[PDB]
């Protein structure tokens, strides 16, 4: 469904 | 959220294709083991791009490589960078494609596509928003223009809204490494002009003269030649993982390039190039470069743009630089060669500046160009097919297989149809 | 002609120790690798730069392609004739008259050839003396001897080489300084002896009292032996990198600050593990970028642990260093330690206490808990 | 010895003559010496040990730490 | 405080007690000498010296299996008195282990059950680990749980059975003690998990890369499901099971105690760490009929109950949305009269890997066991293998003469037979 | 334990016997003095099942050696392990019996009985707990088939709950070297039917064939002829005296091949047989015993298993193996082979492993096979018994010691219902 990174990496909700 | 997905097959396609993964890999500063070894933050905001994360902080890459002998597949898995692909990746057969046309794409790679898309349909299904596809393969062969044509057709079905993107080695004229190259060339042809949105066509010969003259290299093994390839296909789309003054993705290299559905075969570049011994007395600064981007022995085909015209040019400019002397300069271009660039077209020509040079040089340039001159590399594919096909040699291994003759005479007349545009727009 | 070497390599996922086979051609200097378990090949044959012959002995460390392999085995019987059976491994000692010139001894077994696998300096109990000297018990000068190696601190060094035990004995010479003179000046105990009873050197003769000696000196059994002379007050920390000790500047490094004229209260050899280094440079995590370049370069190999006593003859330590880059040490500060021994900022051959407050600290981690 | 000319299953005969050429006269006849069977049969390398090596002594082991 | 009794009764619980006792002693980290260098208290039993000792009987008939663990690496652990052996086997026939030799020594088990589950301050209920295909292991169960629910009245008792292969074969009489036995456990047990030797030969293969397996490749594999289903009473989560919940949670109805067990993931350790573990992609492989470890197809059949262990790092956000999108797929059919059919248990231990094994370290896990009306087909093909044997009145002689009648060869029959009606019954829509 | 009480009777059961004595020590590490020898404690663990123990750590075995003439018992004592068999266990008649049924059974074999059902009783009583009884004859002479078969009858009839084996000499009819065993052979499988649980049938063109196409020997004497039976005879019991992963006893096989009870005549085969010279380059595999076990070829018996259909077949496995390839293998040709077994039961093949393979080999697996095509071996001394009993010839030697003439209509009356039967069943 989605690939879940580290935070980091700018993908997904990174912001909050 | 801009994902690209690569596909390797055949021999020419795998050597290439595996040389893409140390240049990337440096520039994002990611160990032979998996982890990221490097130096800045910049390099790891946007790397789902190619990578895939995995548990443990390792990272893996988003290609699938087929090919159906497992001699080159052993070849790429035992190579420096090899170790980090997924296993699962590997889909391989047990017979040669005996560099066959029709065993690549009928018999002996018939039953291999089941499992090649299965992979795939796995990697484009858990990206979040799809950009396109790079598939790297040969014209020459029966393997990667066997199964390289054969999965185009077949993704295209799945994934119609998309950018399917090849980087394709075409045959040369004196080289003539394969006997059945012309028969094997114009099969391919006739359905990459169908369903691919872009491709960028390699020459043997060119990348050879480049290493001889440009470069002055004595020795011109295989280990250089595909790392002049490798530059372009990692300069054509820095614009989708590194911040730049004017950003510029594949599908605005689509709409700015292509007037036209046929006329969408490029002829590639890279420009900061230079020899060993002249390091010292060249000057670095762009409009340097700019004469570098427009010089005939610098392009990667063997066609001499001064005997053709230019339909659409476009640059990606790399590194800190202006952006009124990159405009004025190669709009000072098109002004003194206005008879080259067409009449009909006004502002031939797009600049795209990035704020990222590559590893060690604090410039780059890659020339990517649409012209009309590259109907001789399509003219003398089309004469060489006419002279062994009026004594039908070597077609009792096609006609052997289950295909028929006249599917030859419909692809040397499309491609016929190819050459006939580029003229009636010239 | 190639070598073969059995290799291990920890996966850092797994915690998998994993066996691979290397072979070198020392011929044109290509690897490649071949899994035992799976029997399929891991890496073609390469040309890598970085790995040379002299880096291969059974027990050591090379990273290859960012994978730090140790070689536990010997191949094959055609190495293991001709790597294994010429080396040979002896004890040296350096006397308390010979402290000052230690550098220069260390300088003189490296232009031997001799590799340096450990390395103590230590003080010598009244036992220990004892234990040391059991075959001088029948005391001809025995009060006057155990004097002489208990008054001061000795320096005892594992070194390995081609005929070890011969080209040592050969390198002091007489045990008379005088005798060693008249003979061949070039010998050590001849340079560097004031009198026969001051030999300011020992060597062992065989097989078995050498190993006794390692026995006494350098348990194999992990427990403490003699005390170490950490003075713990007013000093300063500073390691020798592993590859420096690898190049053979120690001496180098010894003389030029011995030439300085900073005391140096105390000196070891310790191979570290990635935990203990981490927790060593911890203060420099999140300062700087290369934290993990620094960790790597320290525990690539076996480090030469320093005690610096009163860093004040003309500067402090941390200047006498100098920049951390050596380009910028060679153009600015000509006479700095860095500028003379560095390569790379990443190896840049010593390591100073950047902060005053952190030295002690350095010191209790290193000759404390450690050891 | 036995087998020398090339007919009638002479390899076999050349392969085995040091198993079944042990006699020197003392016993008349090859099949009077070997009446209660060949030396070798059914197997070779003749001094060979029982292995140790059973499936569950193999297979759980004590797990080092 | 809650304690399990283990009962290992033929050849097949001796050599899966070797590899299933082998995980319980690296669980909690306790070494073959018996000391350790509460969570325990469930398989060991406190000494005051310091001394773990495990609460399992180990029964057969033929000592010829147990003399290998009592001179294993295991020998100084198993008290002297947990491994009961018989003289002779009983020889691949059911009334040998059920009347004549199967009798002699029962008095003994239930003299050691006795002392221990008076040890026991609170008992859960029994697990039993049995073959149908073997003499000992049909027979002497037959006659020992009705010998235990006699005596300890309304306990549980979880079965875990090897049934045979669909092709794959051991013996050759292995219809009759099939049939035979099912007669009896069908009113004295409560759940069924049921595996085979097929299956697991499948995905060794094709998941472990094990190309030429053993039954100690098999033996930890069942090992590694009877450790996640005992996982919440061990170690606590953020919502437990027990063995007397998915009693409650898997079977409707008396006569239908027979769910299928599956565990995911099942990968080596050079594949696992290129692949990413979502907890979706190992929910979604317990469902693919390509993981199941039972040689059965439920798509021609229909889930009727449901039960979903967890392991690790796992978050109760996740599994909720895993389970969403199974609701909607097409290809899984649920009866029309379960409109809930899941539970979910979760542990936070992640599963222990075993040194020399093949599995990988993982960090999480799951092992469902779904009651489904595809294991009709299962024993279609058997009962159809009894009709076509007992026409021509084979080896029925070996069974007379024993002790046991004839007339118990037609009486299982008709038991089968109205078994096999009940269950499209069941799965008929309302 | 489970003890193994073998029995020799005869001249060809005492030089089988011999040698069957000799493998098993050689398993044991047991030497010709009597001690042990041997390195590992897997052979010391279960040895109380073929040798007995004495002071001084001496083993013997628990066979009787029975002969109504001592010509053969100092052959037996002056062999290589002649000092190993106990001086009381060798029972012996004065005279011979002269391939006569009737003077072995009825005359001279009726005082002898005497002394040795002495001598087993004693024996079967010093046993913790007793398996069965295992016993070596020859239908074509006068002591094994006349005397050897008397024994049967009257074991069976004291022990009644326990298993019998016989590892009886079938004739064959180019290697006839008796000329009235017809009426011997006919005789001793109406004793045999009711008696026994199961019988090997061995015959000597079977033997005779393999070491000469796969042993390529020049001179076969009959110690390479008894090696081969002897290695089946520990093949059967090895998973009685060592460990494995899944083990099968005797009365395991009797209960899975005799689905009824006028149906125990097996005939059996060994897997790993090659040349001296294909020892180094064949490479041992277990597809590569399972294809030398069903070939005709390999199998130790003169019919051919293609003229019949098979009932029911046992394989015991030896070696350090994996159970995916032993089980694909015999699930495999159950597929191709899907007429050559009958279609009335299914899952036909036993499977028995063990751990311990014998001394300079590595895999090694015995077959046991009930077959219908046996009944070839019935007819033919059928109608060898009808010829003469046409014509009365030799009856003057059988109707003088005290049997009558109905004892020959009879014995072809229930040996022509055992050929009705197995063709019955065929179809
Ligand atoms: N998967 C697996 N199956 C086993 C194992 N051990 C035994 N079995 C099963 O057991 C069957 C063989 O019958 P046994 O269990 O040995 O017979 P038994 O229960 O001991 O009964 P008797 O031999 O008559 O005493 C085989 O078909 C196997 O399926 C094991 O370790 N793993
Ligand atoms: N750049 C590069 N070109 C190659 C390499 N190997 C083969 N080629 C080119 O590929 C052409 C033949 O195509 P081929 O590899 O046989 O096609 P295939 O059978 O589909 O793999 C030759 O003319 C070569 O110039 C390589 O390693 N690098
Ligand atoms: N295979 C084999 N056959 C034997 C052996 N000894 C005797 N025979 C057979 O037994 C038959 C003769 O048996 P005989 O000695 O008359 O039996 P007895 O009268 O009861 O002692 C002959 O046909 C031989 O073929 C032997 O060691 N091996
Ligand atoms: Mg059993």
């Amino acid at each position: 469904n989605e690939n879940t990174y580290s935070n980091r990496t700018l993908m997904g909700n990174w912001n909050q | 959220m801009r994902e690209i997905v690569h596909l390797q097959a055949g021999q020419c396609g795998n050597q290439i294709g595996a040389k893409f993964w140390e240049v990337i890999s440096d520039e994002h500063g990611i160990d032979p083991t998996g982890t990221y070894h490097g130096d800045s933050d910049l390099q790891l905001e946007r790397i789902n791009v190619y990578y895939n994360e995995a548990t443990g902080g390792k990272y893996v890459p988003r290609a699938v490589l087929v090919d159906l002998e497992p001699g080159t597949m052993d070849s790429v898995r035992s190579g420096p960078f090899g170790q980090i692909f997924r296993p699962d990746n590997f889909v391989f057969g047990q017979s040669g494609a005996g560099n066959n046309w029709a065993k690549g794409h009928y018999t002996e790679g018939a039953e291999l596509v089941d499992s090649v898309l299965d992979v795939v349909r796995k990697e484009a299904e858990s990206c979040d928003c799809l950009q396109g596809f790079q598939l790297t393969h040969s014209l020459g062969g029966g393997t990667g223009s066997g199964m390289g044509t054969l999965l185009i057709s077949k993704i295209r079905e799945e994934y119609p809204d998309r950018i399917m993107n090849t980087f394709s080695v075409v045959p040369s004229p004196k080289v003539s490494d394969t006997v059945v190259e012309p028969y094997n060339a114009t099969l391919s042809v006739h359905q990459l002009v169908e369903n691919t949105d872009e491709t960028y066509c390699i020459d043997n010969e060119a990348l050879y003269d480049i290493c001889f003259r440009t470069l002055k290299l004595t020795t011109p093994t295989y280990g250089d030649l595909n790392h002049l390839v490798s530059a372009t296909m990692s300069g054509v789309t820095t614009c989708l993982r590194f911040p730049g003054q004017l950003n510029a993705d594949l599908r605005k290299l689509a709409v700015n390039m292509v007037p036209f559905p046929r006329l969408h075969f490029f002829m590639p570049g890279f420009a900061p190039l230079t020899s060993r011994g002249s390091q010292q007395y060249r000057a670095l600064t762009v409009p340097e470069l700019t004469q570098q981007m427009f010089d005939a022995k610098n392009m990667m085909a063997a066609c001499d743009p001064r005997h053709g015209r230019y339909l659409t040019v476009a640059a990606v400019f790399r590194g800190r630089m202006s952006m009124k002397e990159v405009d004025e300069q190669m709009l000072n271009v098109q002004n003194k060669n206005s008879s080259y660039f067409v009449e009909w077209i006004p502002n031939n020509v797009k600049t795209a500046v990035c704020d990222i040079p590559p590893r060690g040089l604090k410039m780059s340039a890659t020339f990517i160009g649409n012209s009309t001159a590259i109907q001789e590399l399509f003219k003398r594919i089309s004469e060489q097919f006419t002279a062994m096909f009026r004594r039908k040699a070597f077609l009792h291994w096609y006609t052997g297989e289950g295909m028929d003759e006249m599917e030859f005479t419909e692809a040397e007349s499309n491609m016929n149809d190819l050459v006939s545009e580029y003229q009636q727009y010239q | 002609e190639r070598f073969v070497f059995i290799a291990e390599w920890y996966d850092p996922n797994a915690s998998l120790l994993r066996r691979y086979e290397l072979l070198f051609y020392p011929g044109d200097g290509s690897v490649e690798m071949h899994d035992v378990k799976n029997h399929r090949t891991f890496l073609k044959r390469t040309k890598y730069d970085n790995l040379h012959l002299e880096d291969l002995f059974i027990g050591n460390k090379v990273n290859v392609f960012s994978r730090q392999l140790v070689l536990i085995d010997y191949g094959d019987q055609y190495t293991a004739r001709q790597l294994g059976s010429r080396k040979e491994k002896t004890l040296a000692l350096i006397k308390p008259d010979a402290i000052s010139k230690a550098g220069e001894i260390i300088e003189i077994i490296n232009k031997a050839g001799f590799t340096i696998t450990k390395l103590k300096m230590m003080m010598l109990s009244r036992k220990e003396a004892l234990d040391f000297h059991v075959d001088h018990q029948s005391r001809p000068f025995f009060n006057e001897l155990i004097q002489f190696i208990t008054t001061g601190p000795i320096i005892a060094m594992e070194i390995l080489r081609d005929d070890a035990i011969c080209e040592w004995k050969r390198l002091l010479g007489p045990a008379n300084s005088g005798v060693a003179r008249t003979d061949a000046s070039e010998s050590i105990r001849a340079l560097f002896g004031t009198d026969g009873i001051r030999n300011a050197a020992h060597g062992p003769d065989s097989f078995a009292s050498a190993a006794r000696e390692m026995e006494l000196f350098f348990p194999s059994s992990g427990g403490c032996g003699p005390a170490n002379t950490a003075k713990f007050t007013n000093c300063t920390c500073c390691i020798v990198k592993p590859h420096a000790v690898s190049e053979g500047l120690l001496g180098k490094i010894l003389m030029a600050i011995r030439d300085a004229g900073f005391e140096i209260s105390a000196m070891q050899m310790f191979n570290m593990d990635r935990v203990n280094v981490e927790e060593f440079y911890e203060v420099y995590k999140g300062v700087v970028t290369e934290y993990h370049d620094m960790v790597t370069e320290m525990y690539s190999g076996p480090c030469v642990a320093m005690e610096i006593q009163q860093n004040n003859a003309t500067k402090t330590f941390r200047e006498f260093c100098g920049p951390a880059d050596p380009e910028i040490a060679r153009h600015l500060r000509p006479g700095t330690l860095r500028a003379i021994f560095g390569k790379t900022k990443i190896q840049n051959a010593v390591h100073c206490t950047d902060l005053p407050e952190d030295g002690l600290l350095e010191v209790q981690y290193f000759f404390k808990i450690l050891d | 010895p036995r087998g020398q000319c090339l007919l009638y299953n002479w390899e076999e005969e050349r392969a085995t003559n040091h198993l079944d050429q042990v006699p020197s006269m003392q016993d008349g006849s090859e099949s009077f010496f070997f009446r209660h069977g060949h030396r070798g049969l059914l197997t070779m390398q003749l001094k060979s040990p029982m292995p140790s090596s059973t499936t569950q002594k193999d297979s759980y082991q004590p797990p080092g730490n | 405080m809650r304690e399990c009794i283990s009962i290992h009764v033929g050849q097949a619980g001796v050599q899966i007690g070797n590899a299933c006792w082998e995980l319980y002693c690296l669980e909690h980290g306790i070494q073959p000498d018996g000391q350790m260098p509460d969570s325990f208290n469930t398989f060991f039993s406190e000494t005051g010296a310091g001394k773990h000792v495990p609460r399992a009987v180990f029964v057969d008939l033929e000592p010829t299996v147990i003399d290998e663990v009592r001179t294993g690496t295991y020998r100084q652990l198993f008290h002297p008195e947990q491994l009961i052996t018989g003289k002779e086997d009983a020889a691949n026939n059911y009334a040998r282990g059920h009347y004549t030799i199967g009798k002699e020594i029962i008095d003994l088990v239930l003299d050691r059950i006795r002392k221990l589950a008076d040890q026991c301050t609170g008992l859960q209920g029994f697990l039993v680990f049995h073959s149908f295909g073997g003499g000992t292991g049909s027979g002497f169960t037959s006659l020992l749980m009705e010998r235990l629910s006699v005596d300890y009245g309304k306990k549980s008792k979880l079965e875990f059975s090897i049934y045979p292969a669909p092709q794959v074969s051991t013996a050759v009489v292995e219809p009759y003690n099939s049939i035979l036995t099912t007669h009896t456990t069908l009113e004295h047990s409560d759940c069924a998990f049921m595996v085979d030797n097929e299956a697991i030969y499948d995905i060794c293969r094709r998941n472990l890369d094990i190309e030429r397996p053993t039954y100690t490749n098999l033996n930890r594999l069942i090992g590694q499901i009877v450790s996640s289903i005992t996982a919440s009473l061990r170690f606590d989560g953020a919502l437990n099971v027990d063995l007397t919940e998915f009693q409650t949670n898997l079977v409707p109805y008396p006569r239908i105690h027979f769910p299928l067990a599956t565990y995911a993931p099942v990968i080596s350790a050079e594949k696992a760490y290129h692949e990413q573990l979502s907890v979706a992609e190992i929910t979604n492989a317990c469902f693919e009929p390509a993981n199941q470890m039972v040689k059965c197809d439920p798509r021609h059949g229909k889930y009727m109950a449901c039960c979903l262990l967890y392991r690790g790092d796992v978050v109760p956000k996740d599994v909720n949305a895993a389970i969403a999108t199974i609701k909607t797929k097409r290809t899984i059919q649920f009866v029309d009269w379960c409109p809930t059919g899941f539970k979910v248990g979760i542990n936070y231990q992640p599963p222990t890997v075993v040194p020399g094994g093949d599995l990988a370290k993982v960090q999480r896990a799951v092992c469902m066991l779904s009651n489904t009306t595809a294991i009709a087909e299962a024993w279609a093909r058997l009962d159809h293998k009894f009709d076509l044997m007992y026409a021509k009145r084979a080896f029925v002689h070996w069974y007379v003469g024993e002790g046991m009648e004839e007339g118990e060869f037609s009486e299982a029959r008709e038991d089968m037979a109205a078994l096999e009606k009940d269950y499209e019954e069941v799965g008929v829509d309302s």
